[PDB]
């Protein structure tokens, strides 16, 4: 132990921790409070000391005295801003983070604002800022203009942040003025990052500061020396740019002097000594200096953690801006540069200087390395046709600066540098017109919310720049150019025609201009001209269609155009099709997702239109990219036998032909269903024959039912039998003749034991009671009930099947598959995948209303196979959600934002055989809630105080029994409402979740990377299954794998936006909440993470609508399931409704008036719909429309609380 | 060696380096601290649980230069696989079988026998 | 700072030696009626690589 512990860091400091927590856990049975108080001062005297007395930052360091800090409350009592300023220095950002919320939670206005600002500046360490605005958005935040100027910072605006945060510092008086020291040095700080962000050399001079209250002789104040970073980068950026002021080099010669400062200078500053030294032509020390930050940085990233990944990509940041300049000073006299033109540096020079770090490294490293780049560049030349070289590379530099910072999105772009960059862009035409795109791309991505207005005031600024006198440089470019030409100019044709028509009375329509003149010219009447600008949209989306045809590009040239179709058509709906859609299909012809997606789409607009369609068709008999279409084949697989267009069939019966898998279930779904259909009666009768040796699945079909319960089966067969007799006597006839085979026979293909002879001793007597084929009914199925209930296999060995009892699985045989994993997106599907194989049988029965039926299967290459059956109800729907769980996390891939948050779904299977019995994958991984925190909290008080005073308590005696809660729920009111509530909490301890996270937890950040990616999935599934419309009635129907914290979503068994509708027990709530889902982290007050992904997931959603609607209903949308507790028609327009914004209280009223209004007391359900308080009725003002931030926090404030508090069943239990 | 590694990860770029580094590989390997050890002294036996240690080593067990402390970790991985094998024994933890050190077991056994 | 925690676990390692229990074992009972003799180990500048008769 002493061995190794001085030659890893990390173990010493582990080791330290440990005892240092085992010897004062010791100390105390001998010592009494008062010493213990004593040393504990003492203690908080010495780490304030050390804190405040280091020089040095070492890692491994300062995260075990963080760590000795969070182990114990009483040493949590630390100075923050030591704390603070260590942990920025060290990278040691989330432990940080832990112990001051901590802190702050045991500390329990009193000025905890201070560890409140402090901890901010890790937020913004980290990039975090929906945790910013959730501490603003409190009485914490005591200047909201700061709050303005993070919401400003939000969509990445620096000069705006930067105005508001110096109008807050220059500004003294206020409403109640005087703000705290700390939240000035915070709003200066943000200044000086954006003056970072907007990195020009005259806002890098503001970045100075000028040293403002006129402050190594700046190095002294503790304020400067936070600064100092800041003004070095501003000096230095400026001196490369060519000043020569020198004052910073007599700084840092005055600094050379006193070897604390220059030894932090090496520390965390040799870089930029080696680019000084460069700009000083001072290659020794510059290289000297360069390798030891080569040696300082390795040393840090050996020290930090790999989980601490946001920290590795900054040590990456570093360390490539080291290489950078040590690989520039390996060649400055290496082979002769004064008039030796070797072309390796006009080689170096490429692949835009080898991956300028696209899309990620941010702005800073980007602008870094750009200088960096040129700075090399222009010594190059000094120290030497090639100056047209090196021009070129610059500009490849700058072009992959403008066209980063467009990915960002980022809107405080140096627009005057790029009208410099067109300036000496206009040299050559090449050049001039990519500056060209360029600028038009910029101004595109710069159309964000008010797109509309801000295009009908400059059109991309005189789109194109006008350059229709040289497009494509007079066409003398690829053909590539004049499609993207085609393509912006489609573009902002189809922008202008959208902002025309969603605003008519647009602020700068009305406004008298050059552009209205041009927009007329391009189109006088309004609907002249949008006719005219669609009209010449569509004309440059053909064009650069077929631009791209003529050679990835071309996919993307069709999805413009066929999603501009679309919107044509949609906006038409309340010939011309034909092209646009053989488009989609062209695109559709080469494998790829985005074209996937719009397959219903396609079907919608085939069957909506056949009168052009089915003429296109006949080109559509196999236009599959390699394989895909399986994700839908259910869609099809029943409308085949519909009079269906044939080339939809000819397709599918070459994939279930190459794929006789994957299919069959959903062939056997629908195998239950003239002049034109005998047509589709030849088709299923020719599917049917290819299919293979069913008889093996049907004997596994018919064991699984001999596992079902034969009293189950008969009280579904009364209840149909009570429902069709109210036509009769063939219906019931047929159903009749499927019971005498059920019961009746005294037989059964399998062997059971409970069904097996439940048949021989009940089906005679039930033939007996009904040779006819209501009263009658019932009193056989109360005399059939109250039989034996009690259901046994033929041991754990399932005799229901020979395959499973015996007969393992031959070549002879086709071999099953392992069901819901066999899927294609023109992808040639593995044969040597898993197969089922082996037995790995026993039978685990759980005990419910379905009673459902775990099973253990064994695979082909010897895997389990854990597998649920359920009972009667038509699981299709559940498919059609797991599908739409997949579409939706494919959307979360497509938005940019979502895939930069890294938002996914966990998604499971539902393989139903028949609408009477159907199977679910189970996934042995994942776990409940309820013990999940029953074990966490005492075993005795988890028997005790949730046996008696849980239910009772809360429940039953204020909704005082059954029946009484109706007469509260008339009786309900505000008073009660809070009162009861309030009682609820008050009955329950909380944080059982922070004992659970902290259980499986090993060190403070993992817990908040564990805690973070918890919330995030939690979040992604109440909104996925609130705009589903699905509720959980309880706290078990959520299931989390401890693997990785990952929540799923488990008993979506209601039906779309149905949870009242047909449910006489009230069920309005959005989604499943607990003062635990609160106690996630207590600090934090459901204003961040979960809002910002709210807002991200709405935003991504403004597209949908387009698409869902095609994919949720497609055939009749489930029939008979919104009648069996109707029209799809009203589902449709709810969620169109919903996803084009809506009033979540105007969506909760809509429901209960459909299948709820006759309901005694309706008007008071829907009353309280609006909110039980002031402060949740008050959702009028947003309605439908509203932006997306408005809907989700109406949505969490009057749809979850009031109902909640008020009016609930014990079976949700609200407590939980 | 890495002077030169630094070298070529600076002269590729960040979109190939950004590959360096799912589930996020982290499972907090036991929810006890079953494995525990009370340091002898003089005066008093402060128990220390050694589990947290048992991820660490291994890796450096398993990556590290500089010999010596490549064996010296291999060496207390040695001692503390030995000492808590035996501290099983000792008192018969529960379970549906023998699992004792279960999950620890299975972390620990393949790259014990790979090392 | 680099080296303080570790001097420091040094330190309050080595000084454990007067305790009666240091150089007992933690557990007088064997894992097994086991025989067990002294075992040597053996290093060398030499390792693998090129290696033949």
């Amino acid at each position: 132990l002493q061995a190794v512990a001085q030659r890893d860091p990390i173990i010493a400091k582990q080791l330290f921790s440990s005892l240092f927590s085992g010897i004062l856990k010791e100390m105390d049975k001998f010592k009494t409070l008062s010493e213990k108080n004593n040393i504990t001062q003492k203690l908080l005297q010495d780490f304030n000391r050390f804190l405040n007395t280091t020089f040095s930052f070492f890692p491994p360091f300062v995260s075990c005295i963080q760590d000795i800090s969070c182990q114990h409350a009483a040493l949590l009592s630390l100075d923050p801003a030591a704390v603070s300023a260590g942990c920025l220095a060290s990278l040691q950002q989330p432990v940080g983070i832990r112990l001051l919320e901590e802190a702050l939670l045991r500390l329990l206005l009193p000025p905890d604002v201070l560890r409140w600002v402090e901890l901010a500046k890790l937020y913004r360490s980290i990039g975090e800022y929906d945790v910013l605005r959730g501490i603003f958005t409190s009485e914490i935040g005591t200047k909201q203009i700061t709050q303005s100027a993070l919401l400003a910072e939000a969509r990445s605006d620096y000069s705006e942040a930067a105005k508001q945060y110096d109008e807050a510092l220059n500004k003294q008086d206020w409403v109640d003025g005087e703000p705290t020291e700390a939240e000035k040095d915070f709003w200066e700080l943000a200044s000086l990052d954006c003056y970072n962000h907007l990195a020009e050399w005259k806002s890098l001079e503001y970045c100075s500061t000028a040293s403002i209250d006129s402050e190594k002789i700046w190095s002294e104040p503790f304020y400067q020396e936070t600064y100092l970073p800041y003004m070095i980068r501003s000096k230095l950026k400026l001196l490369l740019q060519g000043e020569a002021d020198q004052s910073l080099l007599t700084f840092i010669d005055k600094a050379m002097h006193g070897e604390l400062q220059k030894a932090i200078l090496e520390l965390h500053y040799s870089q930029e000594l080696s680019l000084l030294y460069l700009l000083q032509d001072d290659v020794d020390r510059a290289k000297y200096y360069i390798q030891n930050g080569i040696q300082s940085f390795m040393q840090n990233y050996s020290s930090i953690d790999v989980l601490l990944h946001q920290s590795r990509l900054t040590k990456l940041q570093s360390v490539q801006a080291l290489t950078e300049i040590q690989e520039f000073i390996s060649f400055i006299s290496k082979q002769g540069n004064l008039s030796s033109q070797v072309p390796l540096k006009r080689l170096l020079n490429t692949w835009t200087n080898r991956y300028p770090d696209a899309k990620m490294d941010p702005m800073n490293i980007w602008d870094d390395i750009i200088t960096n780049r040129c700075f090399f560049l222009s010594k190059i030349e000094e120290k030497l046709d090639i100056s047209s070289l090196i021009r070129s590379c610059k500009f490849s530099m700058k072009m992959k600066m403008i066209d980063s910072a467009r990915k960002q999105n980022n809107f405080s772009l140096a627009m005057k540098l790029l009208k410099e960059l067109h300036k000496e862009s206009k040299t050559r035409d090449d050049w001039l017109v990519s500056w060209v795109q360029s600028y038009c791309r910029l101004s595109h991505c710069r159309s964000r919310s008010q797109g509309c207005s801000e295009q009908v005031l400059t059109v991309l600024k005189t789109v194109s720049l006008l350059d229709e006198n040289n497009v494509s440089s007079y066409l003398s470019k690829n053909i590539l150019a004049f499609r993207d030409q085609n393509i912006l100019l489609g573009t902002t044709y189809r922008i202008i025609a959208n902002a025309l028509s969603s605003e008519p009375a647009c602020l700068a329509e009305i406004e008298e201009d050059k552009a209205r003149r041009i927009l007329e010219l391009s189109g006088e009447d309004s609907e002249k001209v949008i006719a005219g600008l669609y009209q010449r949209a569509f004309q440059h989306l053909s064009e650069a269609v077929q631009a791209a045809e003529e050679e990835a590009g071309v996919i993307d040239a069709y999805m413009t155009l066929a999603d501009f179709c679309d919107q044509q058509l949609r906006k038409e709906e309340e010939a011309y099709p034909a092209l646009v859609v053989e488009k989609m299909l062209k695109a559709l012809k080469l494998n790829s997702n985005e074209a996937r997606l719009k397959f219903p789409r396609l079907l919608q607009i085939i069957e909506r239109y056949p009168e052009e369609t089915l003429s296109l068709m006949t080109k559509e008999i196999s236009s599959v990219p390699c394989w895909q279409f399986i994700s839908w084949i259910s869609h099809m697989v029943a409308l085949l036998d519909k009079d269906q267009a044939v080339a939809v069939q000819h397709s599918v019966e070459e994939i279930t032909d190459n794929y006789p898998q994957a299919i069959v279930y959903p062939f056997i779904i629908s195998s239950e269903s003239t002049s034109t259909g005998h047509k589709n009666k030849e088709f299923v009768a020719r599917i049917k024959s290819k299919l293979d040796q069913g008889g093996v699945i049907q004997d596994f079909i018919n064991a699984l039912d001999q596992l079902s319960n034969p009293e189950l089966l008969f009280k579904d067969w009364s209840n149909d039998v009570r429902a069709e007799l109210a036509v009769n006597k063939k219906n019931i006839e047929k159903m009749y003749e499927r019971m005498y085979a059920a019961l009746g026979d005294p037989k059964a293909p399998g062997l059971g034991a409970f069904r097996r002879k439940f048949i021989q001793t009940f089906g005679k007597e039930f033939d007996k009671h009904f040779g006819k084929g209501s009263d009658f009914n019932d009193i056989t199925n109360m005399l059939l009930l109250k039989m034996n209930k009690d259901s046994k296999p033929p041991g754990n060995l399932k005799e229901c099947s020979p395959w499973m009892s015996d007969f393992k699985v031959e070549f002879l045989r086709n071999e099953l598959e392992i069901p819901g994993q066999y899927d294609g997106r023109g992808k040639p599907l593995p044969e040597y995948h898993v197969r089922i194989a082996g037995f790995d049988e026993r039978v685990t029965v759980m005990a419910s209303l379905r009673r459902p039926k775990r099973i253990i299967i064994r695979g082909h290459d010897e895997r389990e196979h854990p597998f649920l059956v359920k009972g009667g109800e038509d699981l299709r729907q559940d498919q059609r959600v797991e599908q739409l769980f997949q579409v939706m996390n494919g959307i979360l891939a497509q938005d940019s934002a979502c895939s930069q948050r890294a938002l996914q779904l966990r998604t499971y299977s539902v393989v139903p055989m028949t609408s009477r019995l159907g199977l679910i994958e189970w996934l042995e991984n994942t776990v409940t809630l309820k013990d999940l925190l029953l074990n966490t909290m005492s075993q005795e008080e988890k028997a005790a105080y949730l046996s008696d005073p849980r239910a009772p308590p809360c429940e039953y005696k204020d909704w005082l029994d059954v029946g009484a809660y109706m007469l509260m729920y008339k009786g309900a009111n505000r008073t009660e409402t809070v009162t009861s509530f309030r009682k609820r909490e008050s009955k329950v301890p909380a944080d059982l979740l922070k004992r659970a996270f902290v259980r499986m937890s090993t060190s403070p950040e993992a817990f908040l990377a564990l805690r973070s990616h918890f919330a995030s999935s939690h979040a992604l599934i109440c909104i996925s299954h609130w705009i589903l419309g699905i509720g959980d009635r309880h706290l078990n129907n959520f299931m989390v794998a401890m693997e990785t914290g990952g929540v799923i979503g488990i008993d979506f068994g209601h039906a779309f936006g149905s949870a009242t509708q047909f449910l006489p027990v009230p069920e309005l709530m959005p989604f499943r909440l607990t003062r635990q889902f609160i106690n996630l982290m207590l600090p934090m007050k459901e204003t961040g993470l979960m809002y910002s992904i709210m807002v991200h997931a709405l935003r991504a959603f403004r597209s949908d609508p387009g698409l869902l609607t095609n994919t949720m209903d497609v055939f009749v949308k489930e029939p008979s399931f919104d009648w069996k507790n109707w029209y799809p028609r009203q589902k449709i327009c709810y969620a169109k409704r919903k996803l084009a914004g809506a009033n979540p209280a105007v969506i909760t009223c809509d429901e209960l008036l459909l299948g709820h209004e006759k309901a005694p007391a309706f008007r008071d359900y829907v009353a309280v719909a609006r909110g039980s308080k002031d402060h949740n009725i008050r959702a009028q003002e947003p309605e439908s429309g509203l932006s997306e931030e408005t809907q989700v926090k109406c949505l969490m404030d009057q749809a979850t609380d009031p109902n909640i508090l008020g009016r609930t069943w014990e079976g949700w239990e609200p407590w939980m | 060696i890495r002077i030169r590694v630094v070298q070529m990860l600076g002269s590729l770029g960040g979109q190939i380096n950004k590959n360096l580094l799912m589930m996020k590989s982290y499972v907090a390997w036991d929810r006890e601290k079953r494995l525990s050890f009370a340091v002898p002294f003089r005066e008093m036996k402060p128990v220390i649980f050694l589990d947290v240690f048992l991820p660490r080593v291994t890796e450096l067990a398993l990556t590290a230069s500089d010999r010596q402390t490549k064996v010296a970790a291999c060496e207390l991985l040695h001692s503390m696989v030995m000492f808590m094998l035996g501290k099983a024994t000792q008192m018969p933890e529960g379970g549906q079988g023998a699992p004792p050190m279960y999950q620890l077991y299975k972390r620990t056994f393949p790259v014990l026998l790979r090392l | 700072e680099v080296h303080f925690l570790s001097l420091a676990t040094n330190f309050l390692l080595e000084m454990t030696s007067m305790s009666p229990d240091y150089p007992n074992p933690m557990f007088e009972h064997p894992l097994s009626e086991c025989e067990f003799q002294e075992y040597t180990i053996d290093s060398d500048w030499r390792f693998r690589s090129t290696v033949l008769t």
